[PDB]
RNA sequence: CAGGCAGGUUUUAGCCCGAAUACAUUAGCAUGGAAUAAUGGAAUAGGACUAAGUCCAUUUUAUUGGUUCUUGGAUUUGGUAAU
RNA sequence: AACCUGGUUGAUCCUGCCAGUUACAUAUGCUUGUCUUAAAUAUUAACCCAUGCAUGUGCCAGUUCAGUAUUGAACAGCGAAACUGCGAAUGGCUCAUUAAAACAGUUAUAGUUUAUUUGAUAAUUAAAGAUUACAUGGAUAACCGAGCUAAUUGUUGGGCUAAUACAUGCUUAAAAUUCCGUGUCCUGCGACCGGAACGUAUUUAUUAGAUAUUAGACCAAUCGCAGCAAUGUGAUUGAGAUGAAUCAAAGUAACUGAUCGGAUCGAGGUUUACCUCGAUAAAUCAUCUAAGUUUCUGCCCUAUCAGCUCUCGAUGGUAGUGUAUUGGACUACCAUGGCAGUCACGGGUAACGGAGAAUUAGGGUUCGAUUCCGGAGAAGGAGCCUGAGAAACGGCUACUACAACUACGGUUCGGCAG
């Protein structure tokens, strides 16, 4: 009965404060969730676990384990597919998250470029693979094709970290939801303001 | 209609016209069958259930019934 | 299981002073002038008197 | 750069849009979260063209204000954008037929925006709980002077 | 507390049942449905001591029971001890076909007036809340809980709808604003009908109206205990105990034995 | 005591009438206010009202600019007032 | 009835107390004919307990091949068991704990959960799979029969059949929107053509929701309304709700698929094609009900209690956990605060708080275990199953102290503050 009642606490003025209720049954307080990933099956074989857990109302709570692959979102673009995260790195809360590549809700993770890399080149007609075969058009120029130009042109100057990033294949991005709580882990890809900072954080890091 | 009197008042109402009868002491025994039954499985209970001091509702209607046939006039 | 709610109220007064001569005097002379039983009865009779008094010094504020 | 990093591993806003502006190249970029509590309350102008980034504030989150609203004066400016301030009313006394003097003493948070400084009249929103003590949120600040103790100061404000 | 209430004591039921203090120790508590717990009138109250059709407990066992359906509720039929029939309602009993309104008094006591198959038709609803649903659909509420779809458009949401129970169709209805008949549903001022004077809102969290009526007195209460009885003076159903106007102890007294 | 019933069969398969009201201080809400009491406004100066000029900010103008403009705020000046 | 009288002297006039006087609570002594009404192991032990009862329940409408009655040849009356479903978390007793804690009067929930009820709402069953929907599949109580123990509403073990139990599952709308094909025409990512996605919910990212408080003007560009273009026109229709939303409703992208989208049940009618009124299962929004947590204000003695809280939280900030949700409620990192003579912190209370109770010129004094309400608890203490709901306790687990049976192996539906 791990609760979390405020009354064993010290009211303001840090006097001790009474109790003359036993511990109630809707103070629930579960037992914490820690949660790894599967981009290492030395060992671990069953990819991912989650398990439910009966709520108040009467509804169930999935909880998130051990993951391997979770959902992303290119904030830019408006695209989102599932991809397989790679390694955590600094987890902000605590470097021990990261020790053990826990999933928190705002956990910075490293993904595959593939599902972006293979729509880039769809949208765009720009892989992202190594910058000198950079474009694959088509052969004629009169129809449809016309359209790839025109998104092309539109300067997707798509900061020089971005760059990068598809190439190296890793891709860098935050958390955006509880594992213990919905069993899965959904993030946005790293842009501007953070990401310029976070690698910072990293490069830093390191050195 | 003493066909809807007879559905409508009351069976203390009606022993006391002398048309229904008896209010017999169902309390004890009643108290002392659900003493064995908590304690069987239906083999047996059943059984008991076949000696629980009588005046079903099944029984309360069929001697009203009677009095229903039997009974015309004015 | 007891609950009552009926209520309750005594028709009595006791009075302080417990032997004032000449308040006595008078309570017998009025059990006597009205075949009056005991002192109570008497009682019970200015303790109705009062009810109207202070309601009219009630009412009269 | 500051605002931004300043120890604390971030700080975005409710309303995720930048490093995504970089698609409306050509409007205005700069969007910041923007609210009006209401309640017959003026949204203070540093609130808007502020870096700041405070989750806890009543025009830069999606934190309300409801029912109970205070004024009482400024104790304590320490604390990280928490401020205490403090009530000062009579009670009476049923036989006596006096009163006496006495205090409460508040926790209010304080958005970024209005600017603190030692024992000057606030106005407090009820907002729902932010911490053990807080409960009060800062809307409106009005500057005042007390030459010293802010104790000694006792004001049936 | 342990969980969930569900009996209710004679002393602490609402003394709008003008209920029967020596009595018993508890009284039929009403079940969850339209109106709230205070205001209603469960059924078995309605008929033993309000009509006093029944009389017995037992009594009414029969007739919500009874395979016959002797109780109607806004034309639907109800077969529940304390199904809480509230402000404004329509109950017919069956069997004599007699329709109700289930109205407060002007002292606050919970009144039945006698319809005519006439207003028996039309039942007045007071506007919950107002707003849209559903693949961009609008939805109306009713105090007496009812879901509307595809209202008129013309409804703020403190109105009053004219319902017309026959059809389950609406017709004529008439917002709360300075000018109109009201009655108050609740409060230190219940049972009351006047003119609306005017609605000052203070929105720091509750609005008050002021009202005038017959011999012109002047009434203070909350909106949300304002029901509009009718649009520009002209109400809308008949009101019991004659006009909604209480009088002083003092005028109920020269009316009654004339001193 | 007290219950909240009861009143008239001489309109009796129905009639009449009731279950009212007040007090509730202390803290909160709406609101009328002229006294006492506390508190405050223009004194480094600056204030006030007004006109124009300038700068910053901005609503409706489809929307984005650029002007203008309404609307807030900043100053400088000049006028007005028993400053 | 705003009253008082005896006692300090050899007498006297004073403060002053003891005493009397009075009411009321339990106790108790003596004495008792009626009628009406009636509290009643609280105090001292929240001390212990034999015994019996104190919670169960079935319709016309979830399963009847029990049994009755010789009954629609599938089954139709009554009607037990047993699987099903709800209930058992209401009440009832007690006050030991408990002084801003609980409580009350107030307020918040834009920080939340609510089975049962009342109103409304659903055209698309996801992919892979698989496929009957005139409708699928497998197993088990009751029963038959074998058995164990000294023992209990213990239970092994073999054979038999039904469900609203369990398990699995079939279901063509169009338009629109988005994207794709090196498809035509044309250049507007425009038009026609063809292909793909498309319910709801879940989880994120993003677009727009035009604070109808808030007037307008000119040139350019885009935009949309006519539109081949020319040239225009027009800036309009618009805007549910609030004091206020990162509200309601909505567009795009993808995720999970353990959200839902009825393989069920009556009865009354009637020459057909069926018809009419119901039961019940279950999703979301309301609604009712209730519950968490919350704002502000108010408590009895006491400093022979003055400094208190802070090694792990004490006050605030950050990020996460966790919860029904808020929150240092818990983790990590960071700042050093938070309270106090307008009595902190600590201690006492034969202290559960109110509504109220006794006497009262006025003001007060003293009580409130005890029918209403709220709280707490069930031998002490912690833990938990289950559920919409309790740390329940007339449910379970272990410890401390105990109660009952024993063939001493082991067992108890063992907790009367009902
Ligand atoms: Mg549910
Ligand atoms: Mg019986
Ligand atoms: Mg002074
Ligand atoms: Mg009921
Ligand atoms: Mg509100
Ligand atoms: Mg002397
Ligand atoms: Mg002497
Ligand atoms: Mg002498
Ligand atoms: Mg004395
Ligand atoms: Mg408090
Ligand atoms: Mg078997
Ligand atoms: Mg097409
Ligand atoms: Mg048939
Ligand atoms: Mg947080
Ligand atoms: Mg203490
Ligand atoms: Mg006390
Ligand atoms: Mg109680
Ligand atoms: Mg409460
Ligand atoms: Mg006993």
């Amino acid at each position: 009965g791990i609760s979390r009642d405020s009354k064993h606490k010290r009211r303001a003025t840090g006097g001790r404060m009474p109790v003359h209720r036993k511990k109630r049954a809707f103070e629930k307080g579960r037992p914490i969730s820690m949660t790894k990933l599967t981009t290492q099956s030395t060992t671990i074989t069953e990819k991912r676990r989650i398990r439910p857990v009966r709520v108040r109302g009467g509804h169930l709570k999935f909880r998130a384990l051990r993951l391997c692959e979770g959902n992303f979102s290119w904030g830019s673009e408006n695209i989102t597919r599932k991809t397989k995260i790679l390694d955590v790195k600094y987890n902000a809360t605590n470097n021990e998250l990261v020790r053990t590549k826990t999933l928190v809700k705002n956990s910075i993770v490293e993904i595959d470029s593939t599902p972006f890399r293979e729509w880039y080149k769809l949208h765009y007609g720009i892989d992202l693979g190594l910058k000198k075969d950079r474009t694959v058009l088509g052969n004629k120029e009169k129809s449809r094709h016309v359209q790839k130009r025109v998104k092309r042109t539109k300067a997707q100057a798509l900061e020089k970290n971005i760059e990068e990033q598809f190439v190296s294949q890793r891709i860098l991005a935050c958390i955006t939801s509880r594992p213990g709580q919905s069993g899965r882990a959904d993030g946005y890809i790293l842009e501007g303001k953070e990401l310029e900072f976070y690698i910072r954080k990293l490069q830093s890091k390191k050195k | 209609n003493q066909q809807y009197l007879l559905k409508y008042e009351p069976n203390y109402r009606l022993r006391k016209v002398k048309i229904l009868g008896e209010k017999p002491n169902t309390r004890r025994s009643f108290k002392e069958l659900k003493r064995k039954i908590k304690r069987t499985s239906g083999k047996a209970i059943t059984k008991l259930l076949s000696e629980k001091k009588g005046d079903t509702w099944a029984s309360v209607q069929s001697k009203k019934s009677d009095h229903l046939k039997n009974f015309v006039a004015k | 299981m007891g609950k009552t709610y009926i209520n309750t109220s005594k028709t009595y007064s006791t009075p302080r002073r417990p032997y004032e001569k000449e308040r006595l005097d008078n309570e017998m002379k009025l059990i006597g002038t009205f075949g009056l039983k005991n002192k109570r009865e008497v009682w019970r009779v200015q303790m109705i008197l009062a009810k109207f008094r202070k309601a009219a010094r009630e009412l009269l504020t | 750069m500051d605002t931004q990093i300043q120890r604390a591993y971030q700080k975005q806003d409710g309303v995720f849009l930048n490093s995504k502006k970089l698609l409306a190249k050509k409007t205005s970029a700069g969007v910041r979260y923007y609210k009006n509590i209401g309640l017959g309350f003026k949204t203070p102008k540093e609130a808007i063209e502020g870096t700041y980034v405070d989750k806890k504030c009543p025009f830069t989150s999606n934190l309300s204000i409801r029912g109970k609203i205070i004024k009482g004066l400024v104790i304590s400016t320490k604390m990280n954008r928490t401020v205490i301030i403090r009530r000062d009313y009579l009670h009476y006394v049923r036989k006596y037929n006096r009163y006496e003097k006495r205090h409460r003493n508040i926790p209010v948070h304080i958005s970024p925006c209005f600017s603190v400084k030692e024992g000057d009249i606030l106005v407090a929103g009820q907002c729902r709980p932010i911490s053990k003590t807080v409960r009060f949120n800062a809307l409106q600040v009005v500057p005042n002077e007390i030459i010293g103790s802010v104790r000694k100061q006792f004001l049936l404000f | 507390a342990r969980g969930p209430k569900k009996h209710l004591k004679r002393i602490n039921a609402p003394k709008s049942w003008m209920l029967n203090k020596l009595g018993g120790i508890w009284a039929t508590r009403p079940s969850q449905g339209p109106h709230k717990l205070r205001e209603s009138l469960p059924l078995s109250v309605l008929l033993k001591e309000r009509l006093n059709y029944a009389l017995n407990g037992r009594d009414v066992t029969l007739i919500l029971n009874d395979k016959e359906q002797n109780v109607f509720v806004d034309g639907k039929v109800r077969r529940d001890k304390g199904y809480p029939t509230g402000l404004m309602d329509v109950v017919r009993i069956e069997k004599t076909d007699q329709s109700f309104r289930i109205l407060y008094d002007t002292k606050g006591r919970f009144v039945l007036k006698s319809l005519s198959k006439e207003e028996a038709k039309y039942k007045l609803l007071k506007v919950t809340a107002k707003a849209i649903g559903p693949n961009q659909i609008p939805y109306i509420v009713t105090h007496d809980s009812r879901t509307i779809r595809f209202p008129n458009p013309e409804i703020k949401i403190g109105d009053t709808l004219k319902y017309d129970l026959v059809n389950n169709k609406i017709e004529n209805f008439a917002h709360l604003e300075s000018g109109n008949v009201c009655y108050i549903q609740q409060g230190n001022n219940i049972g009351r009908v006047g003119i609306i004077q005017h609605i000052e809102k203070h929105q720091g969290s509750f609005d008050i109206c002021h009202v005038k009526d017959a011999k012109g007195n002047a009434f203070a209460t909350r909106l949300g205990n304002i029901f509009v009885l009718g649009q520009g003076k002209k109400s809308w159903i008949e009101l019991p105990s004659g006009d909604g106007v209480r009088e002083t102890i003092l005028e109920e007294r020269k009316r009654k034995f004339s001193y």
